[PDB]
């Protein structure tokens, strides 16, 4: 008998290269099995690490989590975390007599460390008829955030991380669109707190 | 407590 | 690797649905859980070969559950309702057995709708790289938008030249609501590519955006005037321009 | 006072379906407190012991599921020893299963239990170490290499060394009263005539427990574990045990006999004699 | 793989003829579990017999008590019936105040 396994609260955001600590901690009478899983946007749980018998190292692609039967704790970390670690992280945790127990789910986000930013709005036309046109807010620094504009006709999207991997090139991105025609690129991120050194280039 | 056995013969 | 069939699915209130599972060759014991989206998974009902071990969860009113043959398992939603709809995940373990970890399917995506008629498939559009970026960066983006959209049933990939592309490409992982005030509002989903200039100024490659809608299936019921809404692909394209 | 839980589980082949018939008895030292069965409706008979039931419903479901989880294991081991014997779907065959624990007076483990046996004879059992197996047959050996692949040795131990061990302990101080009581024997010994020329003294033990006791006739100080007609400890319907132990004497002689009685719940072993 | 009973026939606590009792009847050392006991007093089969559920010993061989309230007054006499596999006809051992 226990049962229960308790993990970390709200959504960790970090910066690439950090330290990575999830906690997590059980109550399990005699000698439980303690395992973590991940789940990529989109697909299904997948398992990560496992440990078995007391003090089991356990441990896959750069993550660690150590069975300390002294503590009764089952703390998942990684030294140099990368952007492709962004997932919901589940710790379970099974005795010889209880089935499987799952966490709550701790929602991991990792930021890219931005070397030379160069933050800019872009107008991007239609491939097919000059009908309507998009604006992109592209090569701002983690910190930037993108938020929603006060006015319902305007659609604006989070920010998000693409990685030019043969580069070794990582941008955040955001992109504003509205069939207003009374809408252009200086007044599309009004809302959201953008650099004053932004490039607004000549439409 | 009943030992779980799923090991078959 | 566990498989489950479909991938996802449509369905109205008090309709009935089911879902297919096969665990990996071997596996005894098979689990089917919910997870609700947005959350953990949580046992709906477990088996060890042919029978069944805990029910204790499951809801016997509309649920139900069978692995006749010890092998593939079939889970059913009886007069299915709105709080049903969530991510209904199988998972296997190979006796099961604490010290065994259990392998967990794609799962199947459950859409309950109040009305069928507000199924739409997407509008897609590729937005063409600026120029402005080009001689800036001396890299191009090229964007790709999903319109109109009813639910999120969308699945986004990017294809240069006859070939899949994954390098230099993000996709929105939550799309955005066309009118948060609607209930049943349209979804709109975004997408980027971004190239070395040189490569989006040659005008022999080819650059493709493949948006795959999951929709409604042949046996649905459909008498509207608008085409059925159902599991299609919507592709927009570009070429490169030397200027 | 040592301490020990033991369960006996029986798996029942049928000549229409190697299945039908599942059991599973859970003792502390002597004295029952489980009881599942396939063949009972629905099951009715479920909490069983006083002491049991104060453990929420958490508690009854799982034991459940480990019995249902063990009955579906049973069946596929009952078709796997078929087959190693060559026998057929017109045989009906028992598989036995007897697992458990020893502690101390303290509370630690000495020996761990997982022994089984088809048809009567000894099957599989698990060693002292909790990492090697004892095969009783050919058909035995094909199970140990089956069952040290699939590595079921280091798990059988994790449930002894740690739940089997932890429970046992609760057990007892749920009900102490009920499992630590040694209640002593109410000692007599009878004459009987039967001839001229010789007679039989009977020695008798009456309302004990635990059942385990031992009962000695000697003559001279020395001790008569021969001639000795000692019948096995019978249990009786209110959680005490009965047991006799007679020996044939010469007539004339009956003084030089004497009986010695030991048992957990007597403070000085018992020196018994023919008084009338 | 066949194993014979060993029937054992007594009473709960020695009353004389008159006091309220319990008799009993244990069967042990028998293999398979399949056994047929019903205790006699005297003569063909007496109603509301309770008995114990099975189990087995370290030895493999299975155990069943067969127990019926007694009150016995030198109301003659015995026992009870006893059939297993082993067995050619039911055999009956008689219940003795002194064994
Ligand atoms: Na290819």
């Amino acid at each position: 008998m226990g049962d229960s396994v308790t993990q970390m609260e709200g959504p960790v955001t970090l910066s690439e290269e950090a330290f990575l600590t999830i906690n997590c901690t059980y109550t399990a009478t005699g000698y439980p099995s303690l395992f973590w899983y991940v789940q990529y946007p989109g697909e299904g749980l997948q398992l990560l690490l496992k440990a078995t018998k007391a003090d089991d190292k356990g441990s896959n692609k750069g993550f660690e989590a150590t069975y300390r039967k002294e503590t009764t704790s089952f703390h998942l970390e990684k030294g140099s975390v990368q952007v492709s670690d962004s997932a919901v992280y589940f710790c379970a945790l099974s005795d010889p007599v209880n089935d499987m127990r799952f966490g709550a789910g701790t929602r991991l986000t990792v930021k890219p460390n931005i070397q030379n930013p160069d933050p800019a709005v872009y107008q991007l036309r239609d491939s097919k008829s000059s009908d309507k046109s998009v604006c992109l807010f592209t090569d701002f620094d983690s910190q930037t955030n993108v938020s929603q504009s006060k006015d319902s006709d305007v659609y604006i999207t989070d920010k998000c991380v693409l990685d030019m991997r043969s580069m070794d090139f990582k941008s955040n991105s955001a992109v504003a669109w509205s069939n207003k025609s009374d809408f252009a690129c200086a007044n599309a991120f009004n809302n959201s707190i953008i650099p004053e050194d932004t490039f607004f280039p000549s439409p | 407590h009943s030992k779980k056995k799923c090991d078959e013969l | 690797g566990v498989a489950q069939s479909p991938r996802y699915k449509i369905i109205e209130k008090r309709q009935s649905v089911a879902f297919w599972c096969n665990p990996i060759s071997g596996h005894a014991t098979l689990y089917w859980y919910q997870q609700i989206l947005g959350q953990g998974p949580k046992l709906l009902i477990q088996f060890q070969n042919n029978g069944v071990v805990d029910d204790s969860q499951l809801p016997k009113d509309r649920f139900s559950a069978e692995r006749l043959k010890g092998v593939d398992s079939t889970l059913k939603i009886q007069p299915a309702k709105l709080e049903d709809s969530a991510v209904y995940l199988c998972a296997s373990s190979l006796r099961g057995r604490g010290d065994q970890p259990q392998h967990f399917g794609d799962g199947t995506r459950l859409s309950i709708l109040e009305d069928l008629k507000n199924v739409f498939p997407p509008e897609v559009a590729v937005f063409e790289p600026s120029e402005a970026e080009i001689s800036h960066t001396q890299k191009a983006t090229l964007v790709c938008l999903a319109t109109g959209f009813y639910p999120d049933h969308v699945e986004l990939s990017w294809w240069v030249n006859g070939k899949e592309v994954h390098s230099g490409v993000c996709t929105d992982p939550q799309p955005l609501k066309e009118q948060p005030a609607l209930n049943d509002s349209r979804y709109a989903l975004s997408s980027r590519l971004r190239v070395s200039a040189t490569f989006w100024q040659n005008p022999r490659n080819h650059f493709r955006c493949q948006v795959q809608f999951y929709g409604l299936s042949e046996n649905d019921e459909w008498t509207q005037d608008r085409a059925k809404p159902v599991t299609q692909i919507v592709s927009a394209e570009a070429w490169g321009r030397a200027d | 006072g040592s301490h020990s839980m033991r369960y006996f589980d029986t798996a029942m082949s049928r000549p229409g379906r190697g299945e039908p018939r599942f059991i599973s008895v859970g003792y502390v030292d002597d004295t029952q407190f489980v009881r599942f069965d396939s063949d009972a409706a629905s099951p009715r008979e479920e909490p069983r012991a006083p002491w049991i039931e104060q453990e929420g419903p958490e508690y009854w479901d799982r034991n459940t599921q480990i019995f249902k989880t063990n009955t579906q294991t049973d069946r596929e081991s009952l078709r796997n020893l078929r087959g190693y014997y060559n026998q057929s779907e017109a045989g009906s065959h028992t598989l036995q299963s007897m697992y458990g624990c020893d502690v101390g007076p303290d509370g630690r483990l000495l020996r761990g239990h997982n022994q089984y046996a088809y048809d009567g004879k000894d099957y599989i059992a698990l060693n002292e170490d909790l990492r090697s197996w004892t095969a009783a047959d050919t058909a035995a050996q094909i199970t140990q290499r089956k069952w040290e692949a699939a590595r079921v040795a280091e798990q059988d131990r994790a449930y002894l060394e740690g739940t089997c061990v932890e429970w046992l302990r609760r057990y007892l101080e749920n009900g102490k009263d009920t499992l630590e009581r040694a209640d002593p024997p109410k000692t007599h010994v009878t004459h009987h005539p039967i001839s001229d020329h010789e007679a039989t003294l009977r020695c008798w033990a009456l309302g004990f427990y635990p059942a385990e006791i031992t009962l000695t006739w000697q003559r001279d100080g020395e001790d008569q574990t021969q001639d000795t007609e000692l019948v096995e400890t019978r249990p009786a319907g209110d959680r005490t045990f009965q047991k006799w132990a007679a020996v044939v004497v010469p007539s004339g002689e009956e003084q030089r006999y004497t009986c010695h009685v030991q048992h957990e719940g007597l403070p000085k072993p018992l020196t018994l004699r023919w008084e009338p | 793989i066949q194993r014979t009973p060993k029937i054992q026939v007594y009473s709960r606590h020695p009353a004389e003829n008159g006091k309220s009792n319990f008799l009993n009847c244990y069967v042990s050392g028998f293999h398979p579990s399949d056994i047929e006991v019903d205790l006699l007093k005297n003569g063909e089969r007496i109603e509301k017999v309770e008995h114990s559920d099975l189990s087995f010993s370290k030895d493999w061989s299975f155990y069943l008590l067969y127990y019926t309230e007694f009150t016995p007054t030198e109301k003659d006499e015995y026992a009870c019936r006893v059939n297993h596999v082993t067995l050619s006809q039911p055999k009956i051992v008689k219940w003795d105040r002194d064994m």
